[PDB]
């Protein structure tokens, strides 16, 4: 209904109930809590220390056999991921479809992948 | 909960629009426009107030969905970095598609620099083509409007930089200078340089001014949509998706009058 | 303002279409392009309902 | 001459321009043949052969070998294919003394061409039109949709220009056998040099859309000696 | 290209000793047969190997036919022969004479 | 249906709309040009009495609808909305409403055409509008403004799908992806883009140009007032140059992934590939006065006009090299898309070879504006359009809707279809190397077997569309039927010739596109979770 | 916009219906595709 | 034309000569109508008018002339 | 050991029958059209 | 730049005002840039042009 | 392919022929005329192509 400082990223109850509060004459607002939309999610964090839709690859040097597969983090049912070497670019590019309940495998590069969602309800 | 709605509205800067009429009725609007026209410069009815009616509704459409461009960019926010960065190049890229258009009508007579051809013109410059040249006539305006944009870049600087009393001077100082410069665009209406009859030499050059004409209207009504907006104190120093397309406008258009000014004026003469 | 929050509050509380600015206008700007735009395309294919029919065939 | 009927290579040659182009042509297509035949075998062997390959071999990718020998070829290819045209150009354009100069305007479905050079009687310039013969008022005898009532007249073994241009719309001097095509622009002339070295009856149209009408456009270009060419200046 | 066959050999051998089911012998078998190296009776043996130790005969056949026509190799006979007689009477993998008459 | 397709905000749901316009539009316009060669077969008024004028206006109407109302909606923007962001992974691309005003601002061109023909006025001066014979000094009446506005609203439309495919594309690009690892479709898309973004303005302002003399009572190109066609002519081509390459690099595109994905090894080079994209790209406007040489330019002029094409052809010719190394040492299933794919590399590249040799500066003389100068491009048009179009329906339909074809039906399609387009456009340049002009209802009495030849292959080709559409009915109908028995092929990439078949379960398709991953067509705003690549 | 299970919803036909089973809409777009060239033709001559 | 009026042609090297009529009709229009006496100084190029140039470009000159609106740049004499 | 080939025989006894079939395809391909010109009357027969 | 360039306009391009009023007797030496068939007039009533400014040329 | 000749043959055969050339007669006077001014001497002077 009024205001809402929003200043922890934990604290925030709907998109729309944020609009931030800016001055109408003097000087420019602070660049903290005073922007329409989603965008403070990710200015604030960043101001902070976080980031917003990591480009950071998985794990490409472990093979992830039987033992230890590697772990995504994705609460969907399905994913959409794959393996391309221990290094960066090693064969051609490929990825698996991991499910819930089984796996999925890398066929020429050997990488068996696991689906890890968070637990819910 | 966070964890959630942030990845299923993250990388989603798209709202669920409803079923927006817009595209029909607009495409209705331009069809209606084209067969009007075309039914009334050489058909059977010749009838003007209608197909005025239809540019005057088209042009309400027009301006509707460019204030919701920008009254849903704070009004509904749900903006990211990413989509800000689309809608600047965006703008970038009708800026350069509107360069691209200067750029035609440049070369549609700047290709005659030596006379490679023979007949029908090939004489740089037109020696015996001397009616009353546009050439030089409007240059006490162009001279007023490089000192404006100079005095107001850095004005909108401020405004971008502070968005305080001295932007609200910056925008008063823009709307004199466009008052001043549309009131002495239409003091030449119809005797600015002279007639088609004979010898298109300067009367390409009049169609050219004639038809770049738009582009200051559209910016001075994204001006004052702006000067509502502020007034409203709707949009903040914040996300200023106006703001940026005002400035980037007028931090190209400078530099494309610029260029303008370079040649066609003492080229030739 | 005084009046940006109050609205995006009533907005979300009620997630209804035509965005609550120009209702009056909306209803005024429907029937306008039906009454005019449907009127003014039908003499186009209307009038030359008699011209149309030139065979023009020749022997 | 008249387009031979199902015919599959180029027309009977009249000017030594045209049978240069038709040279720099066969020299032109004798390596385009190669270079088809080539890649077209390419492909017919591969189909035939990797068709029933059980095992693919999917790491190869460099191949420097041949990336350096199809990248080195088409080199040479194009400039040995290029000379000959720039040869040709070089021998062709040359203006050496055209000796004839007539108008040829694209009128709006009709040519009027107007023969200033030459003179009828004494000094005047003779001028008169080409128009198509009708194909129901059609004399038996003749060509069909192409046959004019009156035609052109032209030396052998000389020099003559062709001064195109246009009055409304823009035509096309399009005369395949003789060796000249140049645009008719509406107000833009132009200067060919067409040098004629065999006798003969060399056929014609615009190769350029008139509108409606140009079904039946009449370009009939007739060769004949000088003893011919003065009797029909005298006549004319 | 200048590539020596020792290092992507033992490669093969070191995927097949720690083979948990026939799925890695597979795709090591299938990426073997990817390059132009004919495979040498030494990395056929360990495939056979690899094979009885995940109990799948067909796995068996399979190699065998590949081994029978994989590359033309100037149409080389008593190579593939003893390459195919040392692995099949080294332990005992009977295949080849019944799908042949059949 | 209003509530949800007329008032459509949805890529995925509006790229059928895309393809339904333009099958129904190539089944009018194949019609139409079904009716043009049928008067074509012998001299006279066999099928049209007198009025040369229709002829050509329905000549008019195939050129423009071909160009820019069949497949140019068709492959850049259907194809491109329903794979790029499909692609890329992400839910949806920026703003839909860009899409939608784009894909609704083109039926009425359409009926704005199918009147201007309806009307005695007409626009028969060819698809190009070459002044001044489509001025109100020639052609009066409407034809002329209904085409004019018909052009415009197609090239608005393309701008905006060019802006949301680079928006798409650069500014919310899936972080797995990158500069170094981005595949080759969206690669030529992109490039298309840009081609088309540096090349529309032009045509906008010189037809609004010509408008404006009609109107204004002025001349700037007419020569009523001093005025010179050349400088049109110059920027008509300056347009037209780029255009033939915007609607034939996404066939290569296609053409590359299909024949990436069934020879069961990787690309040739992708780095290569784009290099040789890019190349083209940007190579394509130093022609931009190449297709005029009959005008009489100087010497020097032509001679780097011709030093530019011969420069162009070379990187289609590393392309070409690359398909083949492609192909070559490696398993091939001959599925319909492969015969799609090499009835390309040979009949485009002989047409484009073709069209090399004719790219001579002075060998203008013996081809331009003639019938092989026709003969050059129905090649390639239908080989990178047609051919390339097919390929992709064949190649995407069994996933992106579901439903599969009759593979006896798509075979005898192509059969009747490549051998209907070979007996038709082969003898034309028959006929155009003896030098018979264009744009002529009635012709001489030289050639008429090599047009009759031609009428029987239309016949041919119209019954193989038919024929393709019925296979259209049949998939829509009988797909679950289909599915369960043997009539149709459920899995493109067989198996490797070690692997077993009860492995083969959990490998079913694997290649190097997502959207082939995916399971049936979700719901529009899939992908939750944007996917990523370690 | 998420009520779709994407099976048939992806077109604007509708098998449930017994007002037209797949053939007056195909006749229909038939007729709609043959129609420009035919009325074109026969607005100023014969078909 | 009997087979032989100038034979090699030399004076310009390059192909093209869209730009060669103005010249070689400048020297002769100015010497004709100057002196009239005696046209050595302009006797050797009598053929790169009447037949080496266009001479539609020739009789529109002279109708130019007879107009007063001459199509090249020259002075009033 | 060089067991069997000697290249050039079975690189023969595989081409040419390849090339001849090749040739035969082409030379059907440019005979049609030498099909039609014999049977439409070129020379009234 | 502005002064200046006001002081030129002033000085010798304000000529142009008396250019509507001239004898056709002493065109300047034109070319055939001009005086040429134009687009006959069916809209329109003001001189056979949409803006009534009889001063670019004297030949109608 | 039987389909789309038989189609093609009925429908010219509705369509019809109104040619007042392609005779015979008209294609022994027009050789007879290319003898007479000599024209395509190497080629083919026989344009006959139907009855
Ligand atoms: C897509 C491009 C395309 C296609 C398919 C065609 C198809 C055909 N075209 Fe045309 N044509 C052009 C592009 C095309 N054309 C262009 C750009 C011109 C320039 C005009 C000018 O030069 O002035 C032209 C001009 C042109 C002329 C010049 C006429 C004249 O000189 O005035 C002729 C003459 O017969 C002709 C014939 C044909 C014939 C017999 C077919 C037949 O093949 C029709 C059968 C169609 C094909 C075999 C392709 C299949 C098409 C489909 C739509 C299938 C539908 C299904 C899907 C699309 C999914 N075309
Ligand atoms: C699909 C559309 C399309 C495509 C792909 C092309 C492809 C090409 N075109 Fe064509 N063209 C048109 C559509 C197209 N064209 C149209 C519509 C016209 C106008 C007709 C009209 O106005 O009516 C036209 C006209 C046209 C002309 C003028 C002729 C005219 O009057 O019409 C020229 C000449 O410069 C030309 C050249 C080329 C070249 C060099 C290619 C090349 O890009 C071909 C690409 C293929 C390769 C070149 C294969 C690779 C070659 C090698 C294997 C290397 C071998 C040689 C070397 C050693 C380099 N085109
Ligand atoms: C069921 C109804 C069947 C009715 C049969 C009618 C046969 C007929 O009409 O004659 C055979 C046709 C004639 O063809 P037309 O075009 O009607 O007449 C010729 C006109 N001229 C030559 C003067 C230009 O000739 C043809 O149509 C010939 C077809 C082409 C040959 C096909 C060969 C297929 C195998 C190769
Ligand atoms: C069907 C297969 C695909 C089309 C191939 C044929 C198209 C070319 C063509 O139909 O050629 C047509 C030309 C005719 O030429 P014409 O001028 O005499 O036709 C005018 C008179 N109709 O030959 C033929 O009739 C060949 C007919 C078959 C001969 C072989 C069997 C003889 C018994
Ligand atoms: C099918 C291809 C037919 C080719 C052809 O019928 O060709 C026509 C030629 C002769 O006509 P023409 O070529 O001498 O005419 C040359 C000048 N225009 O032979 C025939 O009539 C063969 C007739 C066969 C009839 C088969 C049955 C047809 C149905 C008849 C029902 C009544
Ligand atoms: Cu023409
Ligand atoms: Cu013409
Ligand atoms: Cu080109």
């Amino acid at each position: 209904p009024v205001v809402k400082t929003a200043q922890n990223l934990a604290e925030v109850n709907g998109p729309e109930t944020l609009i931030g509060p800016g001055a109408k004459e003097g000087t420019v607002p602070t660049d903290l809590d005073q922007e329409t939309g989603l965008a403070r999610l990710e200015l604030l964090g960043k101001l902070e220390g976080i980031d917003v839709f990591d480009t950071k690859p998985l794990d490409s040097s472990r093979k992830g056999t039987m033992k230890d597969p590697i772990i995504i983090e994705s609460y969907d049912d399905y994913r959409y991921v794959g393996c391309t070497g221990s290094p960066a670019g090693s064969h051609t590019i490929m990825w698996l479809k991991p499910t819930v309940n089984e796996v999925a495998r890398c066929w020429e590069c050997g990488s068996v992948y696991k689906l890890n969602p968070v637990g819910v309800p | 909960m966070t964890h959630l709605e942030r990845s299923r509205h993250q990388q989603h800067p798209f709202h669920m629009v409803m079923p927006s009429p817009w595209p029909i009725v607009v495409s209705f609007a331009l069809l209606s426009l084209a067969l009007s026209t075309a039914l009334t410069m050489h058909g059977y009815i010749g009838n003007m107030n209608m197909v005025y009616l239809a540019l005057f509704v088209l042009l309400t459409s027009s301006i509707l969905w460019f204030r919701d461009i920008v009254a849903e960019a704070t009004y509904l926010g749900d903006h990211t970095m990413a989509v800000r960065k689309g809608i600047n190049l965006g703008f970038l890229m009708f800026v350069l598609s509107e360069v691209l258009i200067f750029a035609g009508l440049f070369w549609a007579y700047f290709h005659s620099a030596m006379s490679p051809d023979v007949t029908l013109g090939a004489c740089w410059p037109p020696v015996g083509i001397e009616a009353v040249q546009p050439t030089e006539l409007p240059l006490l305006n162009t001279i007023i409007l490089l000192s404006s944009g100079a005095t107001v870049t850095y004005s909108h600087h401020a405004l971008i930089a502070g968005n305080r009393n001295k932007a609200l001077s910056g925008l008063l100082i823009t709307f004199w200078l466009i008052v001043i410069f549309v009131t002495c665009q239409y003091i030449e209406y119809t005797n600015a340089a002279f007639t088609i009859s004979d010898g298109v030499y300067g009367s390409v050059f009049y169609a050219g001014t004639g038809l770049h004409f738009l582009h200051m209207v559209m910016l001075a009504a994204m001006l004052g949509v702006n000067y509502w907006r502020m007034r409203n104190y709707h949009l903040t120093a914040g996300h200023h998706v106006g703001y940026e397309t005002t400035i980037i406008y007028t931090h190209v258009l400078d530099v494309i009058w610029l260029f303008l000014y370079v040649v066609f004026y003492w080229w030739g003469v | 303002a005084n009046k940006v929050i109050q609205l995006q509050k009533i907005f979300q509380s009620s997630t209804k279409p035509l965005w609550w600015r120009h209702p009056r206008s909306a209803l005024y700007l429907y029937p306008f392009y039906a009454i005019f735009a449907v009127a003014v395309v039908t003499p186009l294919l209307y009038i030359p309902n008699a011209i149309r029919g030139i065979k023009a065939k020749k022997a | 001459d008249v387009p031979t009927p199902y015919a599959c290579y180029f027309q009977d040659s009249a000017t030594p321009n045209q049978e240069g182009i038709l040279e720099l042509h066969d020299n032109i297509m004798f390596y385009l043949l190669v270079i088809l035949g080539l890649v077209s075998w390419m492909l017919y062997t591969i189909v035939m052969t990797y068709s029933k390959n059980p095992i693919a071999y999917k790491y190869i990718k460099h191949g420097q070998t041949i990336e350096v020998i199809w990248t080195i070829f088409p080199a040479v290819i194009l400039l040995i294919i290029a000379f000959p045209s720039f040869i040709l150009l070089y021998l062709c354009d040359e203006v050496i003394s055209p000796a004839m100069t007539i108008k040829a305007i694209g009128y709006q479905w009709y040519w009027k061409y107007e023969y200033s050079d030459f003179i009828n009687d004494s000094g005047e310039t003779v001028e008169f039109e080409s128009y198509v013969i009708p194909d129901e008022l059609l004399e038996e005898g003749q060509l069909r949709l192409l046959d004019t009532d009156t035609s052109m007249v032209v030396p052998v073994d000389t020099h003559i220009r062709f001064v195109v241009t246009a009055a409304d719309v823009i035509h096309d001097f399009a005369i395949p056998s003789l060796g000249i095509k140049v645009d008719a622009t509406p107000g833009r002339l132009n200067q060919v040099s067409a040098l004629i070295q065999r006798e003969g009856v060399f056929y014609g149209a615009c190769s350029e859309l008139c509108g409606t009408g140009h079904a039946n456009m009449p370009i009939k270009i007739e060769a004949v000696s000088l003893p011919k060419f003065l009797e029909w200046l005298n006549e004319q | 290209d200048e590539e020596t066959f020792e290092e992507f050999t033992a490669r093969y051998e070191k995927e097949f000793d720690e083979a948990y089911d026939l799925f890695e012998v597979q795709r090591v078998l299938n990426n073997c047969f990817s390059y132009d190296l004919v495979p040498a009776p030494a990395v056929i043996e360990k495939a056979l190997r690899a094979a009885r130790r995940v109990n799948d005969l067909p796995t068996a056949i399979r190699v065998f036919e590949a081994l029978k026509y994989k590359v033309e190799n100037e149409d080389q006979y008593k190579a593939y022969l003893d390459e195919l007689k040392d692995v099949r009477q080294e332990l005992g993998v009977p295949l080849k004479e019944e799908l042949f008459p059949s | 249906m209003v509530q949800r397709w007329l008032y459509s905000t949805n890529a995925k749901d509006i790229a059928v709309l895309y393809f339904m316009l333009a099958i129904f539009s190539g089944m009018a316009g194949t019609a139409m040009s079904l009716i043009i060669r049928l008067e074509l077969a012998a001299p006279g008024s066999q099928y049209l009495h007198g009025n040369s004028q229709l002829f050509n206006v329905l000549v008019v109407g195939h050129a423009v609808l071909m160009i820019f109302f069949l497949v140019m909606p068709a492959l850049i923007g259907g194809f491109g909305n329903y794979l790029l962001p499909l692609m890329i992974g992400a839910t949806d691309t920026a703003f839909p409403r860009i899409n939608n005003i784009a894909f609704w601002v083109l039926p009425m061109g359409l009926v704005c055409l199918v009147t201007s023909t309806l009307v005695e006025s007409g626009a028969g001066t060819g698809w190009t509008v070459y002044p001044p014979l489509s001025s109100i000094q020639a052609h009066s009446g409407p034809s002329v403004d209904l085409a004019i506005f018909a052009l415009h609203l197609t090239s608005i439309s393309s701008l905006l799908g060019a802006i949301n495919f680079i928006v798409t594309t650069l500014n919310m690009r899936t972080n797995g992806m990158t500069m170094h690892k981005l595949p080759l479709f969206v690669w030529s898309i992109f490039i298309t883009a840009f081609l088309l973004l540096l090349s529309l303005p032009v045509l906008s302002a010189g037809i609004t140009m010509l408008l404006l003399d009609r109107n204004f009572n002025t001349s700037f190109f007419e020569v009523s007032g001093g005025g010179d066609p050349i400088l049109y002519e110059h920027l008509f081509w300056f347009f037209g140059h780029p255009e033939v390459y915007i609607l034939i690099i996404p066939g290569f595109g296609i053409i590359s992934h299909v024949v990436s994905t069934y020879s069961k090894k990787p690309v040739f080079g992708e780095i290569s590939m784009v290099y040789a994209m890019a190349s083209i790209g940007l190579l394509g406007f130093l022609v931009w006065s190449h297709h005029m040489y009959i005008v009489g330019l100087d010497a020097d002029t032509r001679a780097y006009f011709t030093s530019a094409t011969m420069i162009i052809a070379i990187p289609t010719g590393i392309k070409i090299f690359s398909w083949l190394a492609t192909i070559h040492g490696g398993s091939i299933r001959l599925a319909t898309p492969m015969l799609y794919a090499i009835a390309f590399l040979f009949l485009f590249t002989m047409g484009g070879l073709t069209g090399v040799a004719l790219a001579n500066a002075s060998l203008d003389v013996a081809f331009h504006d003639t019938y092989y100068v026709v003969g050059h491009f129905h090649y390639v048009l239908s080989m990178g359009a047609i051919f390339s179009l097919f390929a992709g329906y064949y190649y995407w339909s069994p996933q992106i809707l579901g439903l599969n074809y009759n593979e006896k039906l798509a075979q005898i399609q192509f059969w009747l279809i490549f051998i209907g387009a070979n007996v038709i456009f082969f003898p034309m340049h028959f006929l155009g190397i003896n030098g018979m002009p264009r744009r002529i209802p009635d012709y001489p009495d030289a050639f008429a077997g090599w047009n009759y030849v031609a009428s029987i292959g239309s016949f041919i080709a119209t019954l193989s569309l038919f024929l393709f559409i019925y296979i259209l009915y049949d998939q829509l109908v009988n797909g679950l039927n289909n599915k369960v028995n043997n009539k149709s092929v459920i899995y493109n990439k067989a198996p490797d010739f070690v692997e077993s078949n009860t492995i083969f379960n959990l490998n079913t398709v694997k290649s190097s596109s997502i959207e082939f991953l995916l399971t049936s067509p979700p719901a529009v705003h899939s992908f939750n979770t944007p996917a990523v690549q370690s | 916009v998420h009520f779709k299970d994407g099976v048939y919803e992806n077109i604007p036909f509708k098998v449930k219906g017994r007002k037209t089973p797949y053939a007056l809409s195909h006749f229909g777009f038939f007729a709609i595709g043959f129609a420009v060239p035919f009325v074109a033709c026969y607005v100023q001559l014969k078909k | 034309s009997p087979l032989h009026t100038v034979g090699f042609d030399a004076r310009f090297p390059q192909q093209n000569q869209t730009k060669h009529c103005w010249q070689s009709y400048v020297d002769y229009h100015k010497c004709v109508n100057m002196k009239g006496e005696d046209f050595a100084p302009c006797k050797v190029f009598w053929k790169t008018y009447n037949a080496l140039c266009p001479l539609d470009w020739i009789e529109k000159w002279d109708d130019q002339r007879e107009k007063g609106i001459f199509a090249g740049d020259i002075n009033s004499d | 050991g060089r067991i069997g080939e000697s290249w050039v025989i079975t690189e023969g006894r595989r081409l040419i029958p390849e090339i001849f079939q090749w040739s035969a395809v082409l030379s059907v391909c440019l005979g049609w059209p030498g099909a039609v010109y014999f049977f439409s009357k070129a020379r009234k027969a | 730049t502005a002064v200046n360039t006001y002081f030129v306009e002033k000085e010798h391009a304000e000529h142009r005002e008396h250019l509507k009023h001239v004898p056709d007797s002493e065109w300047p030496r034109d070319y055939e840039f001009m005086n040429i068939r134009s687009k006959p007039f069916f809209w329109g009533d003001g001189d056979k042009t949409l803006f009534w400014n009889p001063v670019v040329n004297r030949h109608i | 392919l039987l389909f789309s000749v038989g189609l093609f043959a009925v429908v010219r055969m509705a369509g019809g022929q109104d040619a007042k050339t392609m005779n015979k007669e008209w294609q022994l006077k027009s050789d007879e005329y290319l003898k007479s001014k000599n024209a395509n001497p190497w080629g083919g002077y026989s344009q006959v192509q139907s009855k």
